[PDB]
């Protein structure tokens, strides 16, 4: 055939050093990063959990004896002890990043290099909003909104120390105390306006970022509104990594969910090309269902 | 508890794996000693370093 | 003169069963002057 | 396999063991070079040009071998074949620079260059006609570097004598014509009654990537077609190919430089 204009891909997926209308992408001037790469909530607020398969068995004490008290010669009455089991699996994150060994040639050679971190990013993103906010396609019939949606545990209204302790209340109403608080930055501003107007001390720390005392984390996903605040007992959340970030680059594999403009799948070897594949596993576990609490503007 | 040794001083600091090991430094975090290079040295068993 | 290149797409992610076709994902860039 | 018959490709490239007929090349003799292996003319003539990154155009190929034919008739094969390979990348790139042959993808070439400055002579081959040639450049300032001719025409280059100085004009020894060396060009393209001369300084050539090999054993060849239709898997029908492919960039830098002799 001897067509020498450059393949069309779709979608358009693949990293080019020419584009379709001739131009010749030479002399490229590495792209720099306005931001930082944010960390996995979940890894900061929950509590980690050595898991080698991809399950994980944990088994509780649930009843005690009772005693009695017995006469002298009486005969002393019987009682038992009772265990209760839970359970967790792990699942699948992974992403491919398509490349012409033109572009990974002519163009930006270390590409390959700066997606590792972009992809560790998106990963615990995913991560996150897939256990906090059961969002993102959640595999695990397990998260924080799913435990306070069956539990109804709710508040509703504006934030007042009177609604904030209010929260945290609803949580040592099953015996548990509050650990961390759980907001969207949008929010500081009306956290920074509340105060107390017998002590006339302010509930937020703007310096430090502590609420009534405990410790504010950020959620950068847009799923969680400004006036919506979550508080719980995180060291209730458990969770578990049995594969961390694995990188594999191929010069060789053919490409399903990328197809040529003809229609035929795109092969590597065949088609010149070079594929970035990151995976990991990861598992989330509730302990405790009733440990979490949210609050939600009315 | 961490414990940071350098040419010039001993640097104590506070972390937990939960907030990501942040660095926090302790209460009277320095400590000046008086060599002039990291004391803490390393032995090896062979070139790899393998048992 | 004064010439920037900054990162304007991050690479998706996708939950993977097992065995299923991991999905592809691309970055991008925007330029800007002064 | 198992297959009994042979597998048809389609198209017919896959080296076999076993021919249509039924005939296995066992104790197959190793295959020796009935010809010189040709070099790139334009190689020769033109001049390098340093160059970092890419205009360029990429050539490539792919042979596909059987396994049974890797084993059990020419094991050495991909050695012995790396400089055919090389051989057949300096032919394509000299066939597009000089003659416009070959779907050339660059804009620029010698061909195109006479055809635009219609710097041509009509004309058998006499001493007057290759002076009127050469002629034909230095009219420019430009004066003539070598001559690329088809090598079956010796027989009328030695046919020329001076008539002053009463001597053959052309040194079939050395192969240089008036003192300038002259090229053979093997390819059937240019005819055997034409010539070509020009200040080849002026034909500018890079080559970003040379020639880069990978063998695979694993690929999926969508180009060939089983008799099926289906696509050649390697892995799976045990059988092995190795990809060529280079970067060659060519540059023509004044497209007066060159001048073409042509029978009337």
């Amino acid at each position: 055939s001897n067509n020498v204009k450059p393949q069309v891909f779709n979608p358009d997926n693949v990293m080019m050093h020419e584009k379709k209308d001739g131009t010749l992408m030479n002399e490229f001037t590495t792209p720099i990063l306005q931001e930082v790469m944010e960390n996995s909530k979940i890894m900061q607020l929950g509590k980690y959990e050595p898991m080698e398969g991809t399950e994980k068995k944990f088994t509780f004490w649930a009843d005690k004896p009772g005693a009695y008290w017995v006469g002298e010669g009486q005969k002393i009455e019987t009682s038992k002890a009772t265990w209760v089991n839970a359970t967790m699996r792990a699942f699948k994150l992974g992403v491919i990043l398509p490349v012409t060994k033109e572009f990974l040639n002519y163009t930006y050679s270390q590409f390959f290099e700066e997606m590792k971190p972009m992809i560790a990013e998106a990963f615990y993103k995913k991560f996150d909003e897939a256990g906090i906010l059961n969002q993102g396609n959640n595999p695990f019939g397990k998260s924080i909104a799913q435990s306070i949606e069956k539990t109804n545990k709710v508040i509703k209204g504006d934030f007042t120390q009177d609604n904030i302790i209010d929260l945290e209340a609803l949580l040592e109403d099953d015996e548990l105390e509050a650990n961390a608080f759980i907001s969207k930055t949008q929010n500081r501003s009306l956290l920074r306006k509340i105060v107390d107007p017998e002590t006339k001390e302010r509930i937020y720390d703007r310096n430090s970022d502590s609420l009534d005392g405990l410790p504010v984390v950020n959620l950068k996903s847009s799923n969680l509104k400004r006036g919506e605040l979550i508080t719980g007992d995180f060291d209730k959340l458990i969770y578990g990594i049995p594969q961390l970030i694995e990188y594999k680059i191929d010069e060789t594999a053919q490409l399903s969910t990328v197809k040529n403009e003809d229609g035929t799948p795109v092969n590597l070897f065949e088609q010149d090309m070079v594929a970035l594949r990151a995976t990991m596993h990861v598992a989330l576990h509730i302990a405790d269902d009733k440990a979490f609490a949210k609050l939600v503007p009315a | 508890t961490v414990d940071l040794f350098t040419s010039h001083g001993v640097y104590r600091y506070l972390t937990n794996r939960t907030n990501g090991l942040k660095l926090t430094p302790r209460e009277n975090s320095f400590e000046s000693h008086s060599f002039e290079r990291m004391p803490i040295t390393e032995f090896s068993n062979n070139e790899r370093r393998k048992g």
